[PDB]
RNA sequence: AAGAACCUUACCUGGUCUUGACAUCCACGGAAGUUUUCAGAGAUGAGAAUGUGCCUUCGGGAACCGUGAGACAGGUGCUGCAUGGCUGUCGUCAGCUCGUGUUGUGAAAUGUUGGGUUAAGUCCCGCAACGAGCGCAACCCUUAUCCUUUGUUGCCAGCGGUCCGGCCGGGAACUCAAAGGAGACUGCCAGUGAUAAACUGGAGGAAGGUGGGGAUGACGUCAAGUCAUCAUGGCCCUUACGACCAGGGCUACACACGUGCUACAAUGGCGCAUACAAAGAGAAGCGACCUCGCGAGAGCAAGCGGACCUCAUAAAGUGCGUCGUAGUCCGGAUUGGAGUCUGCAACUCGACUCCAUGAAGUCGGAAUCGCUAGUAAUCGUGGAUCAGAAUGCCACGGUGAAUAC
């Protein structure tokens, strides 16, 4: 009944958070669905190599957004009051619906 | 880049929150079929009162630690060359090399 | 009950139900001579059937998805020689002799920054 | 101002000027910058003086030139 | 010319980024800024305390900076009462809560930015380039190293011409991604005009 | 090349007839590359070639080709002040796929309305041993016989 | 230059300012902030009504202005032949060197040459050389197959209800999403080979000899490019070469060159109907639905900071019909009129739509360019820049060759 998605730039890092949440919800006992891998978004840009000409030589960056979702489904009073502020990781963000 | 076209800058964006955030009905809301008097044709000829500083218009959106004209990014903020000095470093979180 | 293959040709991925009975193939809830048309994309399917000879033994239920004419065609010819594959086990060597086992992985490769097209240069003037 | 939407344009400065102008008709003619600005029906009979870039130059109105903005009676570079 | 950043193309396979934190496309460019103006300060204000490499995060709306130097008695002091006078500028700077933490560095010549740190300096002090790149080398290797590369380019002791001179001692592979190397610049804004100097050091293949 | 030796493609039988050589055909006339309207003319050309004269499809077209294919071609080496064009035996895996590129070539600048009317009517004069094809065919064998003295 | 109508603009014309449009100080007096009027092309000039942020400074300091004087600010001004930093290039070519030893009086040489082999100083054997480093290869990304875990906003093999729309319960199998592993190493067999490196083939395999592509660019050359991204040694202007504003120019046209788009048609034009993609973007943003308008588009206006909402109907193709080789139902320039949208403002100088007109062009002299496989060719979609404005740039997929003696 809640929607927990991860938002991270790097894979080993939003695992970090994602395991933990289920280890959090299976501290309440039971009923987790299962961290499930969202599509990854990856903008890729090209910026000029020179302060002048010679276009022709370009450098190609990207950057990517590995994405995960857990789906909270059964709401317990103490799984609300626990779910805060216990990611222990700097950089990922964190959005929960109800 | 030339301290004198930084200070435009900034002019120019003081002037464009300060109106055109509150006076932006002349060019939006009264600009549609409603009544069809003078009172649109005070709006065209208002509109022209206000300081030649528009919102858009004269933005020319340059780097922020050169103030570059050309080759800007608008989600870095940096210029074309910049990007590549707040580097591959590691300035920029999760901004690698790419190869596909 | 049903056996299964899989078919990844040129981006195009399909799947494919092999059921022994007559000759009857459905593809994406629409007959085989209508969804093709063309006369190179009714008998690329048919090629694997036909040269184990069952064609009118099989029922094909098929479901295609991605891709374009010939890369789906392509693609249901690999996977029907993969279910093939699954209900049958002496067959390997024959079919194999034909091709249709090969994934014939060959897909369209990047641009390229300074070539104009992907491996096509622009025009070079000396002077 | 280029749709009937909105309306043909012309400057408030030329526009208060001109009002005065045909107050008292015609006069010595009248030095200004404006060239984006449409030529309206009340000016005509006026010798008024567009700024192509470097000097004033006067043109003359007429019922003909009431359609075409003002700029398009200086020729902003010379050639030959 | 012909090379790339060694530092930079090794960004994801062995080497970190200095900065570590996450945001949308809305809150990148502004995030970006207040990096790059607690940057400039902290060098600044860092100067002769031989501050090697600051990385920032940011969790939750509060800045959590990280100094790594050689010399962590210089930068907070007598039980930290000028850290946090960085700290009360920091906020400032950012707009945010901050946090700043010291990690010492114990291998003052065995860190890129300190080699090159340390070597621009003595330049702009007028001691005899051969001199200053030759001891580099030697100093780093004899505290261990399995490879170091210095690099120094410019009007070298008021030659009216430029020169480049490196000297290289050991292994030092930069085509083989997966090695560990560390690599910076400085500058010497000296009385003829800028010397540049570039280091790499080699120190594990893992 | 100079380094590598290769072989060659495995081409995909034609749908209707099952024949390698018109596979080839259709790809040596394909233009674009949309076998999709390349096929289209040359069956339309086959079927009416098979009425008109001769019997089956896959037949008139191997008897045409007899009638086109060149035994000797003149390769030119560069000496002095100018070149000699020395004579020199075709392969037999060059000599199919040369003259059916000698067939299309020619049948391009018919007179003709569409290239189904144009491609059946070379193919019969093929086989009746006239048109611009078998024109070629002969001036390759001449002057392989002008420059015979300089094998 | 990843996008000059004003802006950008660094240039020109004209109108103006000076410790200044930008920063740190000293003194004086004011909370700042708000609304509006007059003159002006505008900078500005003259105002008229409106106002209070911490106390132990409360009698002034700290935020914000006005003024003064002096320190100084400012320069897209000169030298890339004084420099840093960053690039092009020979060149992805297989080379460029060192320590010790030996030879030569010596500059130097040998190692690095020689027999094969390799994409490669790659590898083996010889040899006054023995070793080492920077280069090659490997480590890295993506793609090709399989296995394990999870099942939303993705999927539907088997079940029931169907307004046969995954639509609904429902399942974790399948395509797919993203994490982790297995795989390819001349691994196995025959032959050639100096019994060696390796080479030619054979099996299995999704993949066979670095499987395809990308990233990666040694010592150095051109005192190559950039003082206009930035910094910096000198030189110079400093009531000016600094600063502000309105208009114009960067779009000028007897001509010449380069890179491209459109064509010159019948393997095509037009009309009707209809299949199949991939990747990517979105908050002063993407904008469904319905209505209006011949159309660009206008109105109300859901949904979505997103595997669901929008962009977004893909096109070449397929089926049917007509045009029968004509400057033509090819071609779309040019021009007259009528409009829509951004935008203070569309004349100089925007894009797009409606009607009419219909130019050169009927395969292009000498000469010259690209490409070896999902390649050339051909057809469409997306993105960056961006209020508006690409046939360019960057990226994706569909159809898909010929030839290498
Ligand atoms: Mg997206
Ligand atoms: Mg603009
Ligand atoms: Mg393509
Ligand atoms: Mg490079
Ligand atoms: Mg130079
Ligand atoms: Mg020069
Ligand atoms: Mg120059
Ligand atoms: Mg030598
Ligand atoms: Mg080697
Ligand atoms: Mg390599
Ligand atoms: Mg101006
Ligand atoms: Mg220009
Ligand atoms: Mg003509
Ligand atoms: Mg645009």
């Amino acid at each position: 009944r809640i929607r927990i998605r991860l938002k991270a730039f790097d894979h080993r890092l939003i695992d970090q958070a994602t395991a933990e949440i289920v280890e959090t919800a299976k501290r309440t006992g039971a009923q987790v669905r299962g961290p499930i891998p969202l599509p990854t978004r990856k903008e890729r840009f090209t910026v000029l190599i020179s302060p002048h000409v010679n276009k022709d030589a370009r450098d190609q960056y990207e950057i990517r957004t590995h994405l995960r979702l857990v789906d909270i489904v059964e709401p317990t009073e103490k799984t609300v009051d626990a779910l805060m502020r216990l990611d222990l990781a700097a950089g990922v963000d964190v959005q929960i619906s109800l | 880049a030339k301290q004198s076209m930084k200070a435009r800058e900034v002019k120019r964006v003081a002037l464009a929150d300060k109106y055109f955030a509150k006076r932006a009905e002349l060019k939006a809301i009264i600009s549609d079929v409603n009544a069809s008097d003078e009172d649109r044709w005070n709006a065209v000829l208002k509109l022209q009162t206000l300081p030649r500083d528009s919102s858009p218009s004269r933005q020319r959106n340059r780097c922020r630690q050169t103030g570059r004209p050309h080759g800007f990014l608008r989600k870095f903020g940096l210029s074309r060359i910049k990007v590549r000095e707040a580097a591959m470093r590691g300035e920029i979180p999760g901004l690698k090399k790419a190869s596909w | 009950n049903q056996y299964y293959g899989t078919g990844r040709r040129k981006s195009s991925a399909a799947r494919v139900f092999i059921k022994p009975g007559n000759g009857k193939i459905v593809i994406n809830q629409r007959s085989l001579e209508q969804y093709f048309g063309r006369e190179t994309a009714r008998m690329v399917v048919r090629q694997p059937l036909e040269l184990v000879d069952m064609v009118e033994k099989l029922d094909l239920y098929i479901t295609v998805k991605g891709g374009g004419i010939s890369g789906q065609a392509g693609a249901i010819r690999h996977g029907i020689t993969r279910a093939l594959m699954e209900y049958d086990e002496s067959l390997r060597s024959e079919l194999r002799k034909a091709g249709f086992v090969t994934r014939d992985a060959r897909q369209v490769e990047r641009k390229k920054v300074g070539l104009r097209k992907a491996r096509r240069r622009p025009q070079f003037s000396k002077r | 101002m280029r749709s009937l939407k909105k309306g043909p344009f012309i400057d408030l400065h030329l526009l208060k000027k001109v009002e005065k102008a045909v107050e008292s008709g015609d006069k010595k003619p009248l030095r200004t910058w404006s060239r984006r600005s449409t030529i309206f029906p009340n000016m005509i009979g006026l010798t008024i003086a567009v700024h192509n870039g470097r000097q004033h130059v006067p043109v003359f109105v007429t019922d003909e030139m009431v359609g075409h903005k003002l700029g398009e009676f200086a020729p902003t570079r010379t050639y030959r | 010319g012909q090379k790339v950043h060694p530092n930079g193309i090794r960004l994801g396979i062995v080497k970190p980024w200095n900065s570590t934190w996450f945001a949308n496309t809305k809150e990148f460019a502004d995030n970006l800024d207040s990096d790059f103006k607690v940057r400039q300060y902290l060098t600044k204000e860092l100067a002769k305390a031989s501050v090697s490499r600051i990385v920032i995060e940011r969790p939750a709306k509060s800045i959590r900076v990280t100094i790594h130097t050689a010399r962590p008695g210089i930068v907070i002091g007598k039980k930290g009462e000028d850290v946090e006078k960085l700290r009360k500028v920091v906020a400032d700077i950012a707009g945010v809560p901050a946090q700043i933490n010291i990690a010492e560095v114990r291998k003052p010549e065995l860190d890129a930015k300190l080699v090159a740190d340390s070597i621009t300096s003595q330049l702009e002090r007028r001691v005899m380039f051969r001199r200053a790149m030759k001891r580099a080398v030697q100093n780093a290797m004899r505290l261990g190293a399995k490879g170091i590369k210095v690099e120094v380019s410019g009007r070298l002791g008021g030659a009216e011409i430029a020169r480049t001179e490196w000297y290289r001692e050991g292994r030092v592979p930069l085509h083989t991604l997966r090695a560990d190397i560390d690599y910076n610049t400085s500058e010497a804004h000296t009385t003829y005009g800028v010397i540049g100097v570039k280091v790499w050091i080699f120190k594990g293949e893992i | 090349p100079r380094r590598r030796v290769i072989g060659q493609r495995k081409i995909l039988p034609d749908p209707k007839f099952g024949s390698e050589l018109l596979a080839k055909f259709v790809n040596i006339l394909m233009v674009d590359g949309k076998k999709s309207t390349a096929e289209s003319i040359v069956y339309s050309a086959l079927e009416t070639l098979a009425q008109r004269s001769g019997k089956s499809e896959l037949e008139a077209f191997e008897v045409a080709l007899e009638n086109v294919r060149p035994t000797v071609e003149v390769k030119s080496r560069r000496v002095g002040g100018s070149t000699y064009q020395v004579p020199v035996e075709v392969r037999p895996v060059r000599r199919n796929a040369l003259a059916m590129r000698w067939i299309v070539e020619a049948a391009r600048k018919r007179g003709d309305k569409s290239m189904a009317l144009r491609l059946a009517n070379e193919l019969s004069d093929a086989a009746e041993n006239k048109g611009t094809a078998v024109k070629k065919r002969e001036d390759v064998h001449r002057m392989a016989e002008a420059n015979k003295a300089f094998a």
